[PDB]
RNA sequence: CACGGGUGACGGGGAAUCAGGGUUCGAUUCCGGAGAGGGAGCCUGAGAAACGGCUACCACAUCCAAGGAAGGCAGCAGGCGCGCAAAUUACCCACUCCCGACCCGGGGAGGUAGUGACGAAAAAUAACAAUACAGGACUCUUUCGAGGCCCUGUAAUUGGAAUGAGUCCACUUUAAAUCCUUUAACGAGGAUCCAUUGGAGGGCAAGUCUGGUGCCAGCAGCCGCGGUAAUUCCAGCUCCAA
């Protein structure tokens, strides 16, 4: 603190308000610009329909094709790119079916070598994607 | 082997009773049926067993003691006058109607539609 | 190219899991852990190796 | 609007660092030296002993000759003497800060059954208690974490309806004996 | 710091996290406000601008003989829709109270069960003995080797004992049940009555083990692994954590 009078509580308090807006994490949680930019709308999960199956290159030091899926959300109609996580799991996802998507780990930030994805697939056709990998359940036909 | 004792005995003559908490020691046996100890209270309190009312038996963890509540009546006619109807029915002195609660409600709402002496007709 | 999905998981060999005796659970498991680590063992020369050390 | 309580409480707390070798080995001694079942039993005893310390420390900072400095001081000390973690001649509320969690694990029913000699090992004692073979003043106790007050510590024996007491043989002996006579004729 | 705007704003008693300060939450059982699809206007009544009262207009919607009539679940269930996202169209006024002309009638208030891994407490999945062994303090012994008074652990070796999960007579419980508790009779050897979920390069506890792939497939919150001897991918064995 710089000012240290007994009757300076309005000065000190109204200076916190101004300087809290230069905090990046405070700035985005207390403005509506970040919330409206979120495809999920502030939810932890969202369901959408598969539009197409796509694969992206990774990044400069790595070299691999990241199996992804382009999905269109139901509550909004916004189109995002999700990453079918595990090895070979892309087979279980076909065009025009409903999947459950979740964040990819870092609160809307890109993760790892995949360039510019914020989302991941956890369930396809209302059956868990991890259960299909383990063979505990099969696709409902 | 079965021995009963009474605690917290107290006579309320404004309800013509005398009520107490009953402690039953039945080591090694299942919980004693109520009909069996209404005899034992009758022998203990010098009265006929049909005016004896007991309830609320809980057997402790371990299986040797059971604490319930009992209440003794001055006469059977007084007993029928001030007693819960469900507790007389356990002894047979009362029989409640076998009309379902739900059935009574739609019959109320049908009589409500009609007016006059035909209120009695619409019932069945 | 999307054609090479599931390549390794498919072309890897398939080995069945051998049958093995069940593992004790709860207090017995922690009882086994206590014996294998604290009351049975003896100090060794210099640095000690780990539980899963192998050559 | 319903008629019930909803008042509940957690009895433990997890440590902040999950993978400390020094801490892991220290609570593996206790879980094996007292035959406990998981780490959460150790954790809830550290947690209760931390309440006692937290109460005394805020009492110690209180100016002495305060009625609550004395009333809640004596009440706290009397409780610890009654369960036998603090011996009688040593009871003034600065002496409970120097107190270990092994003292509380001492007063468990499971530990006492071992030391009274009714069992063979600390693990065997826990088996008898669960299988309803122990009573405390004409009351069978079904749980090994029952904490024994100092006055009832001399009333621990086998239950009256127990094969280890004066009771019937269990299923195994009754069935083996019946087969023995059944097979003989 | 008026006025204006926004609020993903019903207020409070309170909740989570917490050294000392603080930060975030409070639709949610207690108190107070508001509202019954949206507005507006009234009757009766001590008390209403009432909606399980009435009258209009707007939206939606029901029956119809086409002339007309009727409507308000943000009550209890239940249904459609919305969605990441939330239970039975059950039994009873026996308890707690409230209403009435009333000791007697009524109460989806409220109580009791059903679904219920939101979450909180307790707490099984083995214990013991004997042999074979391996170590330890002991003795003799240069050691080795041996004596076991003493242990300690291990071994799909053998052995008898102890129980509850479950089936279920009854009692008890209860308005009637159910559950718990009590207690007969059955109920444990691979006691198959079989414990999972994540990891094993570092952070961070724990394999440079073996087979496969060859910058591919994949892993990786971060650093990074992978290009023909991969401790990091896919698997088996083993180990670690709860
Ligand atoms: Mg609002
Ligand atoms: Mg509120
Ligand atoms: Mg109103
Ligand atoms: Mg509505
Ligand atoms: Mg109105
Ligand atoms: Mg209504
Ligand atoms: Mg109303
Ligand atoms: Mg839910
Ligand atoms: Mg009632
Ligand atoms: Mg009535
Ligand atoms: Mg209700
Ligand atoms: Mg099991
Ligand atoms: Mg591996
Ligand atoms: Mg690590
Ligand atoms: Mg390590
Ligand atoms: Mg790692």
């Amino acid at each position: 603190g710089k000012c240290r009078g007994l009757r300076t509580a309005r000065k000190l308090r109204s200076h916190r308000r101004d300087q809290k807006w230069h905090d990046k994490q405070y700035k985005k949680a207390h403005l509506g610009t970040a919330l409206k930019a979120n495809p999920f709308g502030g939810a932890s999960h969202a369901k959408g329909i598969v539009l197409e199956k796509v694969g992206v290159e990774a990044k400069q030091p790595n070299s691999a094709i990241r199996k992804c899926v382009r999905v269109q959300l139901i509550k909004n109609g916004k189109k995002i790119t999700a990453f079918v996580p595990n090895d070979g799991c892309l087979n279980f996802i076909e065009e025009n079916d409903e999947v459950l998507v979740a964040g990819f780990g870092r609160k809307g930030h890109a993760v790892g070598d995949i360039p510019g994805v914020r989302f991941k697939v956890v369930k396809v056709a209302n059956v868990s994607l991890l259960a299909l990998y383990k063979g505990k359940k099969e696709r409902p036909r | 082997t079965v021995t009963i004792r009474t605690r917290k005995f107290m006579t309320n003559r404004l309800l013509q009773r005398k009520q107490m908490v009953i402690d039953v020691l039945h080591p090694g046996k299942a919980t004693v049926p109520k009909t069996e100890i209404r005899e034992k209270l009758a022998k203990m309190y010098k009265t006929t067993p049909d005016v004896i009312f007991v309830f609320g038996f809980r057997t402790h963890f371990g299986g040797g003691k059971t604490t319930g509540f009992g209440m003794i009546y001055d006469s059977l006619d007084y007993a029928k006058k001030n007693e819960p109807k469900h507790r007389l029915a356990r002894h047979g002195l009362y029989e409640k109607k076998k009309t379902s609660r739900k059935q009574r409600k739609e019959r109320k709402n049908r009589m409500k539609k009609v007016r006059g002496t035909a209120k009695a007709n619409v019932g069945a | 190219s999307l054609a090479r999905v599931g390549k390794v998981r498919g072309q890897t060999l398939k080995v069945a899991k051998q049958e093995k005796k069940k593992k004790r659970t709860g207090r017995a498991k922690r009882r086994m852990q206590y014996n294998r680590r604290f009351v049975n063992v003896v100090p060794t020369f210099g640095k000690k190796k780990g539980p899963n050390a192998n050559s | 609007p319903v008629a019930r309580s909803w008042v509940c409480r957690k009895t433990y707390v997890t440590p902040r660092r999950p993978f400390e070798k020094s801490r892991l080995d220290q609570e593996l001694k206790l879980i094996g030296e007292y035959g406990l079942r998981n780490k959460r039993e150790v954790w809830r005893v550290k947690f209760t002993l931390a309440k006692i310390r937290k109460a005394a420390r805020e009492l110690l900072t209180l100016d002495e000759k305060d009625p609550r400095r004395l009333f809640e001081g004596n009440a706290l000390l009397r409780r610890l003497v009654r369960i036998g973690v603090l011996d009688e001649g040593k009871m003034k509320l600065d002496y409970i800060l120097g107190l270990k969690i092994e003292d509380f694990l001492e007063r468990r029913l499971q530990t006492q059954v071992f030391k009274l000699g009714l069992a063979k090992s600390i693990h065997h004692a826990r088996v008898l208690i669960r299988q309803r073979h122990i009573r405390v003043r004409k009351q069978v106790v079904n749980i090994p974490s029952f904490i024994v007050r100092l006055d009832s510590q001399k009333h621990i024996d086998f239950s009256l309806r127990s094969p280890y007491g004066g009771g019937r043989p269990g299923r195994v002996k009754r069935k083996n004996a019946k087969k023995g006579q059944g097979g003989a004729g």
